[PDB]
Formats: structure tokens, C-alpha cells, sequence
């Protein structure tokens, strides 16, 4: 189960991934420099963007949210309920379940048997050295190249200043001697057309990395320590964890901003075995690359299922024209 | 000479006390690449002078010395004679030379 | 099957192959110096680069991933299953197979017969003295001369800062007295247009280095110890391992970064026997040199068949205009 | 075939001919002194170098590779197949042929008629006194003088630090109790523009040193012991051995590095009899010296044929414009 | 010498017992080749002074000693008194001795 | 004589029982025939103090002794009065030798 | 006395059962016109310490003794208090005088 | 007898077989006027130790004897009490006399 989704979306009036201005009143959004051809030599441009650590963090959050409702939601870390980003720290030689059970950090097979979040998103305990590569890989959210080269300016930062007004119990503004915690707190806001290529690899969930495949008599089989029903539960939860991504549940300051979210277009490939990575939507010309890659993969003999939204993706290629994001998850999960 | 006054003004913009902090204008002035960016940054910095004048008596601090029109009219031709950014960049940091000085703004 | 591929690829928003500072908060990516004439005297420039060790390790990962599915994929080292780049230790005289079988580190013929990864990527046993040169040589990933000569600035390092937050069951950030595993730390980000010129000398697969050629009666034959079907399977696996190379499965920090990647252009030569190495795409005018070299190689009497993507190569020289990456893989595996 | 080739090449991101570090997990590249005028007094500077032993051994490897396909490829040492540069040492009474035949170490005429590699590159047996001067002479590879005149420092060493992490079945880093084969292996890389002056005295091949000339009746004749077809095949193989020299197959550590290689310019003189050595490209004004030398030699009564690539050499001196190195190789072949 | 105080300030953002660990500014000023980049890197390190000022009292440590003005008039003519980069590098990198040591900053 | 402490510090990043093997920095100390590259080697050596600080207690031994401040204020006037490179070699090679020894760095 | 240890150490980098044959460094130590040349020679000699350290346990050989810091300091004091070339050459030839001796090292 | 051994080693240089005749070093040892000159003389006498050490087995005769550390250190101790050349000449000639003796090196 190696699923790849990539496409273009629009984000407006959002303060997601704010750099904070180095801890002062003026808080500003993180920026990244990208190279664009402009048909006269590649030139760099500074544009705000959202890093993939954010994406992986709220992927973990969505996985926890959609896994706690399942009957097998007991197997979760106590810190996962409160949405703790970290998995293991420097001095923790033991872990605590939601119910309070104590867990060692040896023989990672039992760790992934009894922890589910660490199985899907990876973990690392420096004291014990037990490692696990995250089964989900996050791509950076950059604005599309054509949009950037089409504006030739318009830095997309508004720098809206919004302060805090407080008075004492008598109703006095006060001065610096009394403090009154009166600051300026200016924050800059972004808008534009971005692209995403979040990809998920569910082919190794519930199987330890030490011995992924077991042999009984010269025959390979997956080494699943957990009961298979828990494996389907975890796979379904991971697949549906992307629901609070294409709706506006991404980035920081979700309380006051709540970015205006919609999907301009998207392309998904599900398949069953290993497949080439779906190219990013940042480039203006990813569509013909996508159709060429899927056509050649089908030619090689890859049983890939292709779904499209707001993309023609040719006519010869058998692609299912999806209707929304959640029913796309339904399409992914009927074949489990 | 010819730089102390503008730097003292820009230090009056942001310093101890005088609770009106705007680092965007000075940051844009420092990173300005072309003459238009420098001019717009200077205009934005000078736009806040009435606020500083009003806040001068709000805390008992001495009023800030408003930069003379001679300085800006001299900058008008001191910036508009160059052809490459390499020669103006240090001008910008010279403009920022006094951004975080230990000035006795309110002794 | 000495196949050479070289071309230009645009990388963006990546932190691949960073040296991590070796245990420090502020981590930075690997940088190397390059010499460029710039028409006013050769000068050196510091730019981010990706070492060939990363490419070789990820090629090993792709090879084992695409070879595990083959019916002959049981003949693999146990550590190769968990994507371990290590081959042999300084003081170990035995190796464990995927099925737990024990193979000695002497008489490398049986080593390459019973292990496929070491036959392709090479190995070295310090205690027994056995050694084998690697059959795959990887090139470096550097920004090209034309791109570096037209920037004259914009170092291309952003150094976006990201941190971790840890809270206990009471939701307390804590202080340094309790530690709480709270670090600030940061990572450096890069973009540009790089070139790659990796080569694969796959014509000696399964032939031990001790006796490359056997003479029965003044007649030379390859010393193929493994089954010819197994040799073809190894060839096709190592040749299709290039699919997770131009899709964005190289470098470290793939869980969080997954660099925005695309294939700007490429050129490949397959041939049958020994051939001159393809010119690296780092230089500005490698296209003309490669066109001349393929023309006079065909003229000299070498069986040269070429593929091109997004490049001209003139009109006189015959070429196959590919449209994707795995299509090129299918073209090469067609001739088996 | 007293053919001399010399020119300037661009060598970047290379670790060729490293010092080895002597086992310190820190390996540096070999270094040497070079004198430069700098217009204010001769001074010596430290520069990375490629020993001519590298060039000789790699030309040997190329010669063996191109002679294997020759129908007379049986006449080779067993160790030459595995690219062993040694010939004889410390009482090697006998040697083995490629097919397993035994050749004695006396009457060097039979040695050169049975062993082509020893005939071409010379040999030495320190038990019977047999010796032979090598037909190929290699020069050091040093950066061009002007390039380091205009570098004003910039040592050209980056010292990139690698890694090798080993994970066991339990996925633990381990400690010194098990060893774990955990070290750093930091390597130094270099870049710049170098010069090459390889020469080839192939007019003496197939002729023993003791009796090179035979007199029938006051008339000299060359003493060829091998078949004329054998001599032609050996000449062709030696001439075509230059293909993996300016393609990027020189030096060591090619599996991980594969240096970014290009030939800036070159000049070759073939002639038929003994001729002055072609001057090195290390100096700035070697073009004028080469022009004067070839003009004077042609005016002196020598049948001098000169080929050039990216070098003008005026107009009054006839020359052939070669667009690559193997075009030059074919041009030398056509005149055998 | 006017170097010790600026070194104090630069090390105030690198030294231990403070949660701000970002030595990009010192690395940037260390790798200084022209006139403008050293100045912009130094002032980039400089603009973090109010963070130190407002965070010193959180842990009870004495407030950091902001570089005195005479230091920042003295830095300028000592850079413009030279033209060759060979002399430029010494004064561009001489401020990095003090960034790493083992004194006491929070008694 | 303010040389033993800096030699100890140079040893602490070269000695055994650690993980960080930088022979490049001490090599740069050795082969640095002029003042600026001496300084640059010193900067590269001192850049790794926090790594030693947060690596020492991992195995429990006492933290390394970074050279005292006075050790730092000695070096500048020690090196500035050096005119010819002849004696400039003496200090560099001496403190390079001080890097390699076999004392008990920390139990 | 105070030199037998460094003499044995120099013998470690020339004797058999170790395979380095560094004759250049011992020759450079033996012939020294000036004191800085001798210091460079002893630096290249002492740089081979970790090589020998791990080479000893590579084949189960007893570890050599690296010179103590005290003898390094004494040698430094001696090498600066020697001025005329006479006793300088005396010390230079005396240091590596028995590098090629018959020490029963590495049994 | 603590002098016969070094004389035997010197005689190993020039003798029947042993195709490396070095009369210059023996004469320099004998002709030496100052004690330092004796020091370099014995140094160049010793520097040929690996030559003979690995060449003796080339012909099969028993290997020669290299002077032991105690005798050479004792010679070094005897060095710094000859304040006059009067005893220096007799010491040098006594050392050099055994070179041309009828020694049974290796039958």
C-alpha cells in the first residue's frame, strides 16, 4: 500500500508556520528561496512556504484522532492523546501507555506491537538506540512555479498589526512602569497557489524493520507481530488521517486564522507494490510528467490505480474521476 | 558628519522605552537592492516622525531632533548617480549603522 | 551491459546529505568548492553538494528493494533486508543470509554465488583478505556551471529554524533542571539545478574477479558461476533500481523533506562492451562533447545505441527520444 | 609510433591518489611542491598531485581491457586479468599465461612474445637479471601555473566527513563491547585545472632489448619475434588504451567519487621516428613552445603530423582538428 | 581596541545558560570577503539585543551589556581606512575570538 | 604561561574517549605561516566548545577546561607584535605540539 | 633522562613490526639549522601518535608511551632558551640520536 | 665490553661481503673535533641500520647486532664531561679503531 497524492491548492489569509520574528512583537512567516527559469537564466526568489515537519506532525495528529475512535485505540502513547510532537526524549528509558502501563525500549517488535503511533511515524530512543524510519514522508508546501513567475513581485505579505488592549481593575491603560503587558504584535499574512506531494508507505506497518520477511521453508511471508485486524485498523486510520488536510486543518494559529482552503486539482496513485514517486506539483508542468510516468509504469506491468480531480490526465489511461477528498479515501479503502 | 543625524533619528524610531517598534522598515532598508526600494524604505521610516513627536512628551523624554530637509535633499542626488547595486549596499548598512546604538535617547 | 546516464535535474527545498554537526543544534548541509572560469580568470565557489556515497547507498537500497521480490531474491544478506549499507566488519568471518544460512568470507566465488548484493556493489573482508571492486560507480551532485555563473550571489542557504516541544501529563514545558528533552535547533535548506553522471558496469555480474575468463582450449568464455537466469534477474533488478532515483528517493531527511524533484534532461548510452565514460552534466557545454563522443564511437566501430530526454543531439546521430525514466529502464531491459 | 599527447583538463570533486591516512579515520590526498615566479620572486606552493604511477597503472588496465577482446588475448599474464600491476618480484622463477601455460623468466624474447603486457609496460625479475624498459612514460598531474597564480590562496581542500552506521538484528547502535564497526572515514576533496603529458614509445614493441637490430648483409632490420598481425594488434590495443584516460577512468576511489572530468584542450604529435618530447601543459606559454618545436622539427626534415583540440597553433602549421580524444585515437589508428 | 565589548555581545547569544542557540551570524561574519557582508552580518547579530534585554531578567541574570557607542563609531573608520581584502579579513573575523569561552555570565 | 590551557583545549578535540576526530584544525594550526590563517585555525578550533560541553558528561567525566578569558586577551598582543613569520612559527608549532600528549583528560 | 621517552617514541615510528619507515621526519629532526625547524620536525614526529596507538592493538602489541606534557613543556623551555646554533644542533642531534636503536619493544 | 659492541656495529659497515662501503662516516667519526661532530658521526653511522638489518637475510648469514639502548645512553652520558678536545680525540679514535678489525661477521 504505497499511495501518492500530489496537486495544487490555494491558501489565503493564513499565518501558517510563522517564524515569530525571533521572539518579538513583529512576527513574520518563514520564507524559502526557489529557482525559476524565467526563460532568461534561472533566478532565485524568496517566497513564504510551509515545511514538511508541520505536515508530518498534523499527519500524526489526524492518525491519532481517527485511531482513538476505533476499538483498538487502546494501544497509544499517553503523550499521543495530548498531541505531543516528540516520540522519545533523551532520558526516557521507558514509555507509558494511555492506561499507564510501563514499556521497555528493547526488542522493538513488542514496541510496535503495543505502540501504534511509533510504528507508523517512527521513533528513536538515544539511550537504547532503537530506530525506525517513518512510514510516511512529507513534501514541502511551496507555491507553484508558474504563479510565482506570473506575478513578478507582490511578496504576498500584508504585515497586519493587531495588539492586545488591557486595563487594570480600575480601567487604566497604564504606562511602562506598571507594564500592563501592552505590545504591538504585528503579524504578516500570506496568500497564493501552493502544491503538495504528501506520500504514504503502508506496506510495512505492523512489521519490525529487523526482519521484515520470514522464511519457514524457502518461502517469504510478512512478519506481522500484531493481529491482522489491528493492521487493517491502523491502515484505515492512516488512510483517513488525510481528511483534516484538504479542509483547512493544517498549519499553526488555527484558532484565529483558519486558512481559506480548497483543492484546485489533485492526482493519486494507489498500486500494491513499490512504485515511482509521484512528482511534485510545484512545477508548472507536472501533469504530462504524471501521465507519462503512470503510462510507462502500467506498460512495465505495475497494477496501479489512478484517480484524478480537476485534471484531464488524457483519455487512454484508465483513471477514476473522483468527486471529493473523503470519497477518494473511500476508494482507497475499499481495496484495503 | 552627515550620517550621525539620520542614524540618531532611526535610533529614535526603535530604542529603549518609546513603545513603538517597527523592525520591518529598517530590515527592508538594510536589504534594499535597488534605488526604489531604498527610497520607499526611507519614506516609510520618515512617515513615523509625527508619532515620535507626539510620544516625546507622553513620557517626559526630550523631543527628538527631526532630520533637516537638507539631509534628504542631499540624499536625493547622493543615491541617484550609481549604476550597480554593489556600491549602494554599504550605503544601506550605513543607513543602518545606528539602528541599535547605545544612545542616551531618554537620559 | 556498461550503461552510462548523465543529465541535469532541478532540486528545490532540500536538506539532503547534511553533516548534522555531529550532535549540535544548528545543522548544515555538505558544501564543496568548484572552479569556474567566468571568462575573467578561474575562481572557486562554495556550493552545497551531495556526496556519491549517498547515491551509492540509495542505489543499494533500491536494488535490494527490487530484488527481494524476485524468486531468486532469497540469496541476500540478512543486514541488506534492513537497508544496512555495511558489508563486512573488521573481525567477522561469517555472514548470515536472509534465511539464516551461514556463508564464509573466503573463496569469493561462493560468496557471489550465494549473495547477490555483494557481487554487484562489492565488498571487502579485512581478516580473510577477500575483496571485490564495486561494479557500480556513482557521481557527485553539484550545481552546473551555467547556473552557478549567472547568480553571483544568493548563497542558496535559508537555514529555516524548526524546534520540538515536549510536555508532561500536566502539560508543562519544564525547565533545564528537568531537561524535558527540549531543544531549539535548526536545519539548512537549498535549491538549484544539479547534474548527475552515474555509471553502471553490469557486464561482470556473477563473474569472480579471480578468474574473469576461462580457457578450455585456447577459447575464452565468461566465468559465470551463478545460473544464467539468476544473472538475468540480477541484471534486471539492478537496472530497474534506477526508477527510485529520478523520482526523489535520494538523500537523508526524506521523512520530513522529500525534495521537490524533477528531471530537466538526460542522455544515456547502453552499448555492449567497454565504452568511454559519459561526460558529466556539470559543465556548460557537455552536450556537444557527448554528441561528438557518441558520433566518433559509432564511427570507430562500437555497437552504440543511445537514448535522449529533452536534449537535441543533432539530427545525424540516431537516437531514441524517451519520455520518462522507467521507460528508459524498460528500453534497457528489453535487450536483456 | 613515438606519439606524445599533452594538454589541460578540468578535474573537480576528486579524491584520486589519496595519502591513505595510515588508519586514522582521516584520509588526505597526496601533496607536492610547485615553483611559481609570481613576478616578485620564485616561491614554492603546496598543491595536490596525481602520481604518474596512477597514470601508468590505469593505462595498463585499459590496455589489458582492450587486449582481452583481441583474438590474441590469450598471450597475457593471469594477474593482468584482475588488473594486477606487478610483473615479477623476489624470486619469481616462472609466470602463468591467461590459459594457464607456464613461461620461464629467461631469454626475455620469449617473455615478450608470450606476455604482451610485459612487452608493453616492461618488467623486472630480480632473480635472473632480466629487465626491460617500459614503452610508456608517465608524468605527474599538477594544476596549471596560472590557475594557482590567480587563486591567491584558497587551499582547495574541503575535507568532507563520511559515515558508516551498522545496525544489528535488534536495531541497536552498540558500543565498543561488540565493536559495531562505527567510525568516521573523513576524506579530502580537490578541484582545479590540471595538465597531462603522457607519452607512448610504441615503435619498439615486439623487439627484444638484447638484439634489437639484425644485419643480413650490412643492412639493418628490426628484430620482430612476434607475428606482424600480433604486432599490429598490440599496437592497436596500446593506442586504444587511452580511451579510459580522458573519459574519467584515472586515479582511484571511483566507486564513490567518479570525478567530474573534462578535457579543456590537448595537442598530440605522432611522427614515425624519434622526436623531441612534447612539452608539458603545466606552464602558461606551452602553446608557443609547442609551435616553435613542431615548426623547427618539421623544417629539420621530420615527417611530423600534429593533431590539436581547442588549440589554435596558428595557420602556417598544418594540423587536424579533433573534436574529442577517440577521434584522435582513430586518426592515430588509420596510420597504424 | 573596542573589540572586547562587541565580543561580549556576540557571545551573549552563543554562550550557555541561554536558550537562544543560533551561531549563523558568527559563521557568516567569519566568512567575510567584501565590505558590505561583514557589516550586515554584524548588525544581523546586533538586532537580537532587545531579546537578550527582555530575557535576562527572566532567569535573574544581570542584563547584558549592550556595546557602547564609542565602539560603533570606532568600528567604521577602522574598516574604511583599508582597501585591500587582505587587511579586510583580519578585522572582519577578529570579533569571533570571544564568542566561545568559559567565563561566568550568570553568577 | 597561558599556553597549557589552550593546549589542553586543543587536545580535548583530538584525544581518545571522544567521538569528534578533527585533525584538520590542528593541521591548519601547524601549516599556517601568517597571522590571519593562524587566527582562522584558532577560530575553527574554538568553534567546537559547546560540542565538548554537551559531550563531556555523556560518559560522566568532568567537563573540559576551556582557556580562561585572560588566556584569550593574551594572544592578541602576543601575535600582533610578531612582525616576521620566523618567530610566528614558534608559537604556532608550540601550541600545536601541546595538542598531542597522554595525560588523563577526564576519568 | 627526560629524553629516553621521546627517543623511544621516535624509535616506534622507525623500527620494524610497524611498517611506516618514516625516515624523512627523523632526518628532519636530526638536522636543524634553527629551533623552529626542529619544532616542526618533532611535530611531524608526534603527529603519528594515534596511528601507533591503534596499530598496537591491531595485532595485540603493547601500547607505546606518548611523551608526558611535563617533558613537552621542558623541551619547549629548553628550545626557546637556546639561541646560538651550536647547542641547538647539539640538542637536535641528541633527540633522534638513538631512533634507530635496538629497543626490545613490541614483544 | 660496552665499547666492543659499537665497534662491531661500525665494522659491519666496511668488511668482507656487505656491499655498502661507507668510509666517509667512519672518517668523520674518527676525525671529529667537537663532541657534537661525534654526535652526527654516530648518527649517520646508525642511520644505515635498516640497510644491513634487512640485507643480511638476503644472503642467509646471521643478522648483525644493533647496539643496545643502555650502551648508547651511556655514551650520551659520557658526552657532556669532555670539556677539552684532548680526551675527545682519544675517545673518537677508540670508537673508530674497531671498524677495521678482523671480525667474524656472519659465516
Amino acid at each position: 500500500m504505497y499511495v501518492r497524492i500530489s496537486g495544487r491548492i490555494r491558501l489565503n489569509a493564513h499565518s501558517l508556520n510563522a517564524q515569530g520574528g525571533g521572539g518579538t512583537n513583529y512576527i513574520e512567516i518563514t520564507k524559502t528561496k526557489v529557482t525559476v527559469r524565467t526563460e532568461n537564466g534561472w533566478t532565485v526568489v524568496e517566497v513564504p512556504a510551509i515545511t514538511g515537519n508541520m505536515l508530518k506532525h498534523w499527519h500524526f495528529v489526524g492518525f491519532v484522532d481517527y485511531f482513538k475512535t476505533t476499538p483498538y485505540g487502546v494501544n497509544l502513547t499517553e503523550r499521543a492523546l495530548r498531541y505531543n510532537g516528540t516520540r522519545f526524549g533523551q532520558g526516557e528509558t521507558t514509555a507509558t501507555k494511555a492506561n499507564g502501563a510501563t514499556v521497555q525500549l528493547n526488542d522493538e517488535a513488542t514496541i510496535i506491537k503495543e505502540l501504534a503511533d511509533a510504528d507508523v511515524h517512527g521513533f528513536l530512543a538515544p539511550k537504547t538506540g532503537r530506530r525506525r524510519v517513518s512510514l510516511v514522508k512529507a513534501s514541502f508546501i511551496l507555491p507553484t512555479e508558474d504563479f510565482i513567475k506570473e506575478v513578478e513581485g507582490e511578496r504576498l505579505i500584508t504585515a497586519i498589526k493587531h495588539n492586545r488592549v488591557d486595563v487594570d481593575e480600575k480601567g487604566a491603560i497604564g504606562s511602562s512602569k506598571e507594564g500592563t503587558a501592552q505590545m504591538l504584535f504585528s503579524r504578516e499574512y500570506a496568500t497564493g497557489l501552493y502544491g503538495f506531494s504528501i506520500v504514504l508507505d503502508l506496506g510495512l506497518v505492523g512489521i519490525p524493520q529487523g526482519l521484515p520477511v520470514k522464511f519457514e521453508e524457502n518461502q517469504p511471508r510478512p512478519n506481522i507481530v500484531i493481529d491482522p485486524n489491528e493492521r487493517k485498523a491502523r491502515i484505515e486510520s492512516a488512510l483517513k488521517a488525510l481528511i483534516p488536510m484538504l479542509s483547512g486543518y493544517i498549519g499553526a494559529n488555527l484558532a484565529r486564522s483558519f486558512p481559506v482552503f480548497k483543492v484546485e486539482e489533485l492526482v493519486a496513485i494507489a498500486s500494491e507494490g513499490p512504485i515511482p514517486a509521484l512528482v511534485h506539483g510545484f512545477y508548472e508542468d507536472y501533469i504530462e510528467a504524471n501521465r507519462s510516468i503512470i503510462k510507462n509504469a502500467r506498460a512495465l506491468g505495475f497494477n496501479i490505480e489512478v484517480f484524478t480531480y480537476n485534471v484531464d490526465l488524457g483519455e487512454d489511461i484508465e483513471a477514476t474521476k473522483v468527486s471529493s477528498v473523503e470519497e477518494l479515501v473511500a476508494n482507497l479503502v475499499k481495496m484495503v | 558628519g552627515w550620517i550621525r543625524n539620520i542614524g540618531r533619528y532611526l535610533s529614535y524610531l526603535v530604542d529603549d522605552t518609546f513603545e513603538e517598534y517597527a523592525y520591518d522598515v529598517v530590515d527592508g532598508i538594510a536589504k534594499a537592492r535597488t534605488q526604489e526600494e531604498l527610497l520607499e524604505g526611507v519614506y516609510k521610516a520618515l512617515r513615523l516622525a509625527p508619532k515620535l513627536k507626539k510620544k516625546a512628551e507622553s513620557k517626559g523624554c526630550p523631543p527628538p531632533r527631526i532630520p533637516s530637509p537638507e539631509d534628504i535633499e542631499a540624499l536625493e542626488e547622493k543615491v541617484e548617480q550609481l549604476s550597480n547595486p554593489k556600491d549602494l549596499r554599504k550605503l544601506a548598512v550605513s543607513l543602518a549603522l545606528w539602528a541599535f546604538a547605545s544612545w542616551n535617547n531618554c537620559p
